[PDB]
RNA sequence: UUACUUUGAAAAAAUUAGAGUGUUCAAAGCAGGCCUUUGCUCGAAUAUAUUAGCAUGGAAUAAUAGAAUAGGACGUUAUGGUUCU
RNA sequence: CGGCACCUUACGAGAAAUCAAAGUCUUUGGGUUCUGGGGGGAGUAUGGUCGCAAGGCUGAAACUUAAAGGAAUUGACGGAAG
C-alpha cells in the first residue's frame, strides 16, 4: 500500500530534482529526499578551551566555530540513528523535535 | 466545456438540498430551465424562484423547501414514444404514486401525467421526486 | 526472479533465435 | 481554458450593465466616427483605436455611443483591412518565430510553439472561411507568409 | 413620452417566406424599450422577475437614486399604463 | 414576543463591560461570526453583548421549560468554572458535574454516577468535548457558553461569552441562575436585588 | 449557513467580491477629469490607462501606464466623473 | 397514507426537523427536541406551556443548530434583532 | 429545409398474447347451440408486429436558410420601356 | 484573482489503506478519448511495419492450473528502533 502521502520526499509541482551524494556512502539521492542536518559546532572541545585561551598570545581572542551541512541517505541516516522508525500516527507530526 | 445548463442547475440544487441549504444560486438561466423550475414549483418541490437580469445569459436564485429528494437530467434527451413512458417511469421513479418524468413535446414542457392526459409525447428532459 | 532479468533472459534468447533462423535464409 | 496551455486565468474586461452613454459624455456620434477614421487612417487597428478612445477621449464604448462596432463602421466606410487583425498578428508571430528558428536550428521549445501557432492559424482561417470573411480557397503558406505580413 | 414601434409576429413553420425579421421587432426588445422610456428622466440599473408560488410572475426594476424626484410620484401611473400596454406586473423600486 | 423588561439593562451592561465579557478571542470561526461586533486593531473581537444578553434570556427560558429541576445537568471541566457550577447547583437545584467528566456517564448504565439528564449545560465545548459527544449519543440538548473560537459541533443554543475569564464565567453563571430563578418565581420580580453576590461564584486560588 | 439572502448581499462583502463574481459584474475602474498644473483643460482619462495621454494645449504627459491604474504625474489633480 | 375506505393505515407519522424539514429517524440519537418556556408579561414562566422545536442529527452534526435556533426563535418572536437574514 | 413526436394506412397465413366454446378435464380443435325440429340459429373476435417507405396534426427540444459593396421586401389598380403566349 | 502545496473534519465515498476528490455512483445518465475480463504459457511464436543495430509498435494459439491477487487483524520471527 501507500506508506506516505508525500512518498517520503518533497517533490510537488516538479518533474526532476538533481541528486546529491550521501556523506557516508556516496549514494546518489535526490536533494529533497536526503536527510539534511545543519551543524554549528565549536572547533575546540570544551576541555581545551581554557588551556588554549591561556596559551593564546592574543588577549580576547574568540575561538572560531566549525560550520558544516551534512547530507545522509535514508539507509545511512537510519543506521546512524539520525532518524528513527516512528509509529503510524507519529509519522504525521512535522514539527522539529523539542530538544534544542 | 459547459454542455448542459439544465444539468448544472439541477446538480447545484441537488447539492444544496443534500447539504440542507434553503437557497441555491443558478447560472446561467434559459427558457428551458425556467419552465423546468416552473413545473417543479407547480408540484411543490421548490418555493418561489427569482430571475436576475444582467444583460447576459442571466442568473437564477432558487428557494428550497426541503421537499426535494433528487432532481436530475437525462442526458442525452432520448426520443420517447408513448409506449416508452412505462419503461422510463419504471426505471426512474421510486413508486407509482408520486414523482414526475418531465418531457419536452411540441405541446410544451410537461410531466408524464399531463402528457398522458393530453396523449402527447416528445423527448425526456429530466425527473423530480 | 527479479523479472527484470527474466525479460533480459528472453531478450538474449530471442536474439539467438533470430540469428539461427537467419542461417536458412 | 487556454486552448493551447494549462492556464485557467479568468482576467478580462467587464462591460458595465448600463447600455447607454454616460451622462458626462459630450462628444457626438459624428465626432467619434471621425476620431476613429483619423486613427484608422493613421494606421491604428480597431483595438488600438478603442484604447486611445477610452484613454484620451472618454469614449467608454463605441457601441454605446455610435451604435455600431468599430470594425463594422470601418467596413461600412471601406477602411476595413483585408486580413482580420487577430489572424494577421498570429501569422506575423509565426513568421517571427520561424525566422528565429531558421537562425537557431537547435531550439526545440520554439519548434513546439511554432506547431501550436500554426494550428491556431489554421483553425482561425477555417472559421473565417466558413463565415466567408476569407475566400474559401484561402490557405496559409509558410513560404509566402512574409508577403502577407510584410 | 413613449415610442410607437412596430411588432412583427413570430412566423409559423408552414407560413410563407418573407424578409428576415430583425431582433429589434421582437416582443422582448420593444417591451424593454418602452419600459426604459417609461422612466426617461431616470435610468434603469437592474431588472428582476419574481416567479411566485402561485404561478404569476412579477417584474421589478432597479432605478438610480439620481433624478428619482422625477418618477417617484408617477410609479403607480407607470405600473398601470405598462400593465395595460403589455400584460405583465411591474413593481418599480429605487434601492436608495 | 417578549416584554421590554427582558431588554439589556444599563446595570447589566456595566457589569458585563467591567468584567470584560465582551472580549472575544483573536480568531473567530464562521459559525461564531454573527456574534462579533467589530475587530479591535490589536486583534481582539468585540462581543455584541446585546446578543449575549438575548441568548442568556433564551437559554434561561429553555431551562425554565424543564419540569424537574434535577433533570438539568451542569458541567465544567475548567477550574475557573467549578465553583460557579457548584454554586449554581446549590441555588437552582440542578445536578453539578465539576472537574473531570467520566466518559460513559450518559451511555454506560452500570457506572457509579450514571445520570439521565434531559438537558446538559456546558462551560466550554473544547474541554468538555466528551460530555457533548455523549449528549449527542443519548439525545441530550446542550447549552454552551461559547467564545468566538469555540467549536459549534453538537451545540444547539450557544451563549456568546468569554470562556477564559475568571470574572466572565462567574458573572455569566450568576446571570443564568438569576434568570432561571426569575422565571421559576422564587425571586418575586425582576427589579429586586438578589441576595447572592457575583463575588460568590468566582473561583478562588489556594492563596487568598 | 443554510438560510441566507442571496438576492441582497451585504454591501461590504459585495465590495470585497471580485468584479466578475458579483451578482451583476461591474468594473471597479472609472473615468477622470485631470487638471495639469500648467493650464486648465478638461481631459477625460481612464483610470487604468495603457497610453501616456498628453493634453492638446501643452505637450505634457498626464499619466504613465502601470500594471493597474495609471499613475498621474506630480501636479496633476483628478476628479472622478 | 390511507386505505380505500379512508382509515389512516399509517402508524408513527414521524417528526421532521425544524431547520431542514428532514425526517428524524427512529434511531437518530443525535436529534433533540428543544422546549422553551413561555413567559407572561409579569416575568413568570407559564407552567406546562412551551414552544417546541426539533433538529435533525445532520444539522446538529454540522454545527448549524445554533443559527437555526436563532432564525426559528427570531421568526417566532422569542428573540429580536439577533439573527440577520442578510449576511 | 428537416430531424423529432401523435394519429391513419401497411406489416400473409402459421406462431405469441388474448375473447368465445364442458374436446368427459386438459394439451387441443374451431367448433357449436336450440323439445328434438322435413329446420331455426351466435361464431371463427382483437391486440401486437416495426427498422424503411406513404398521409396527417403539433412547432417545444436539436439542427438548417435568410436584408451588409443591399444582388433586400412591397406598390395590390405605382410610372414608363424591352420582349414572349 | 491565478498557481505549488498543506492542516482539521467526514455530510459523502470506499474492501480498506485512505480520499475536497478516489464526493455529488442501485435516489445508477454534464461532454469526450484510451484500457481490462481468473493465474500462467506471454509481450512468447508468427505475419506486418519502423530502425544501421540494439530493438520499438501491432500480436496469438496449443497446453496447463483453483486459485493468483488487494487492504487490514492477531501471532511468530528480524543479524530494526525505544
Ligand atoms: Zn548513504
Amino acid at each position: 500500500p501507500k506508506k506516505r502521502a508525500s512518498n517520503g520526499r518533497n517533490k510537488k509541482g516538479r518533474g526532476h530534482v538533481k541528486p546529491v551524494r550521501c556523506l557516508n556512502c556516496a549514494r546518489c539521492v535526490p536533494k529533497d529526499k536526503a536527510i539534511k542536518r545543519v551543524t554549528i559546532r565549536n572547533m575546540v572541545e570544551a576541555a581545551a578551551v581554557r588551556d588554549l585561551s591561556e596559551a593564546s598570545v592574543y588577549a580576547e581572542y574568540a575561538l572560531p566555530k566549525l560550520y558544516n551541512k551534512l547530507h545522509y541517505c535514508v539507509s545511512c541516516a537510519i543506521h546512524a540513528r539520525i532518524v528513527r522508525v516512528r509509529s503510524r500516527t507519529d509519522r504525521k507530526i512535522r514539527t522539529p523535535p523539542q530538544r534544542k | 466545456t459547459r454542455t448542459s445548463v439544465l444539468a448544472d442547475a439541477l446538480n447545484a440544487i441537488n447539492n444544496a438540498e443534500k447539504t440542507g441549504k434553503r437557497q441555491v444560486l443558478i447560472r446561467p438561466s434559459s427558457k428551458v430551465i425556467i419552465k423546468f423550475l416552473t413545473v417543479m414549483q407547480k408540484h411543490g418541490y421548490i418555493g418561489e424562484f427569482e430571475y436576475i437580469d444582467d444583460h447576459r445569459s442571466g442568473k437564477i436564485v432558487v428557494q428550497l423547501n426541503g421537499r426535494l429528494n433528487k432532481c436530475g437530467v437525462i442526458q442525452p434527451r432520448f426520443n420517447v414514444k408513448i409506449n416508452d413512458i412505462e419503461r422510463w417511469t419504471d426505471n426512474l421513479l421510486p413508486a407509482r404514486q408520486f414523482g414526475y418524468v418531465i418531457l419536452t413535446t411540441s405541446a410544451g414542457i410537461m410531466d408524464h401525467e399531463e402528457a398522458r392526459r393530453k396523449h402527447v409525447s416528445g423527448k425526456i428532459l429530466g425527473f423530480v421526486y | 526472479m527479479r523479472d527484470k532479468w527474466r525479460k533480459k533472459r528472453v531478450r538474449r534468447l530471442k536474439r539467438k533465435r533470430r540469428k539461427v533462423r537467419a542461417r536458412s535464409k | 481554458g487556454r486552448m493551447h496551455s494549462s492556464g485557467k486565468g479568468i482576467s478580462s474586461s467587464a462591460l458595465p450593465y448600463s447600455r447607454n452613454a454616460p451622462s458626462w459624455f459630450k462628444l457626438s456620434s459624428d465626432d467619434v466616427v471621425e476620431q476613429i477614421i483619423k486613427y484608422a487612417r493613421k494606421g491604428l487597428t480597431p483595438s488600438q483605436i478603442g484604447v486611445i478612445l477610452r484613454d484620451a477621449h472618454g469614449v467608454s464604448q463605441a457601441k454605446v455611443v455610435t451604435g455600431n462596432k468599430i470594425l463594422r463602421i470601418l467596413k461600412s466606410n471601406g477602411l476595413a483591412p483585408e486580413i482580420p487583425e487577430d489572424l494577421y498578428y498570429l501569422i506575423k508571430k509565426a513568421v517571427s518565430v520561424r525566422k528565429h528558428l531558421e537562425k537557431n536550428r537547435k531550439d526545440k521549445d520554439s519548434k513546439f510553439r511554432l506547431i501550436l501557432i500554426e494550428s491556431r492559424i489554421h483553425r482561425l482561417a477555417r472559421y473565417y472561411r466558413t463565415v466567408a470573411v476569407l475566400p474559401p480557397n484561402w490557405k496559409y503558406e509558410s513560404a509566402t507568409a512574409s508577403a502577407l505580413v510584410a | 413620452f413613449l415610442a410607437e414601434r412596430r411588432i412583427l409576429p413570430k412566423p409559423a413553420r408552414k407560413a410563407r417566406k418573407q424578409q428576415k425579421r430583425p431582433r429589434s421587432r421582437t416582443l422582448t426588445a420593444v417591451h424593454d424599450k418602452i419600459l426604459e422610456d417609461l422612466v426617461f428622466p431616470t435610468e434603469i440599473i437592474g431588472k428582476r422577475v419574481r416567479y411566485l408560488v402561485g404561478g404569476n410572475k412579477i417584474q421589478k426594476v432597479l432605478l438610480d437614486s439620481k433624478d428619482s424626484t422625477a418618477v417617484d410620484y408617477k410609479l403607480d401611473s407607470f405600473q398601470q399604463l405598462y400593465s395595460k400596454l403589455t400584460g405583465k406586473q411591474v413593481v418599480f423600486e429605487i434601492p436608495g | 414576543s417578549l416584554p421590554a423588561s427582558f431588554d439589556l439593562t444599563p446595570e447589566d451592561a456595566k457589569l458585563l463591560l467591567a468584567a470584560n465579557v465582551h472580549l472575544g478571542a483573536k480568531n473567530v470561526q464562521v459559525h461564531n461570526k454573527p456574534y462579533v461586533y467589530k475587530t479591535r486593531p490589536d486583534g481582539m473581537n468585540i462581543i455584541n453583548i446585546g446578543k449575549t444578553w438575548e441568548k442568556i434570556v433564551l437559554a434561561a427560558r429553555i431551562i425554565a421549560a424543564v419540569p424537574n429541576a434535577s433533570d438539568v445537568a451542569v458541567c465544567s471541566s475548567r477550574t475557573f468554572g467549578q465553583r460557579a457550577v457548584l454554586k449554581f447547583a446549590a441555588h437552582t437545584g440542578a445536578t453539578a458535574i465539576a472537574g473531570r467528566f467520566t466518559p460513559g456517564n450518559f451511555t454506560n448504565y452500570i457506572t457509579r454516577s450514571f445520570k439521565e439528564p434531559r438537558l446538559v449545560v456546558v462551560t466550554d465545548p473544547r474541554t468538555d468535548a466528551q460530555a457533548i459527544k455523549e449528549s449527542s449519543y443519548v439525545n441530550i440538548p446542550v447549552i454552551a457558553l461559547t467564545d468566538m473560537d469555540s467549536p459549534s459541533e453538537y451545540v444547539d443554543v450557544a451563549i456568546p461569552c468569554n470562556n477564559k475569564g475568571k470574572h466572565s464565567i462567574g458573572l455569566i453563571w450568576w446571570l443564568l441562575a438569576r434568570e432561571v430563578l426569575r422565571l421559576r418565581g422564587i425571586i418575586p420580580d425582576r427589579t429586586t436585588e438578589w441576595s447572592v453576590m457575583p463575588d460568590l461564584y468566582f473561583y478562588r486560588d489556594p492563596e487568598e | 449557513v443554510l438560510v441566507q439572502d442571496l438576492l441582497h448581499p451585504s454591501p461590504a462583502t459585495e465590495a470585497k467580491q471580485h468584479k466578475l463574481k458579483t451578482l451583476v459584474q461591474q468594473p471597479r475602474s472609472f473615468f477622470m477629469d485631470v487638471k495639469c498644473q500648467g493650464c486648465l483643460n478638461i481631459t477625460t482619462v481612464f483610470s487604468h490607462a495603457q497610453t501616456a495621454v498628453t493634453c492638446d494645449s501643452c505637450s505634457t504627459v498626464l499619466c504613465t501606464p502601470t500594471g493597474g491604474k495609471a499613475k498621474l504625474t506630480e501636479g496633476c489633480s483628478f476628479r472622478r466623473k | 397514507m390511507e386505505n380505500d375506505k379512508g382509515q389512516l393505515v399509517e402508524l408513527y407519522v414521524p417528526r421532521k426537523c425544524s431547520a431542514t424539514n428532514r425526517i428524524i429517524k427512529a434511531k437518530d440519537h443525535a436529534s433533540v427536541q428543544i422546549s422553551i418556556a413561555k413567559v407572561d408579561e409579569d416575568g413568570r414562566a407559564i407552567a406546562g406551556e412551551n414552544i417546541t422545536y426539533a433538529l435533525s442529527g445532520y444539522v446538529r452534526g454540522r454545527g448549524e443548530a445554533d443559527d437555526s435556533l436563532n432564525r426559528l426563535a427570531q421568526q417566532d418572536g422569542l428573540l429580536k434583532n439577533v439573527w440577520s437574514y442578510s449576511r
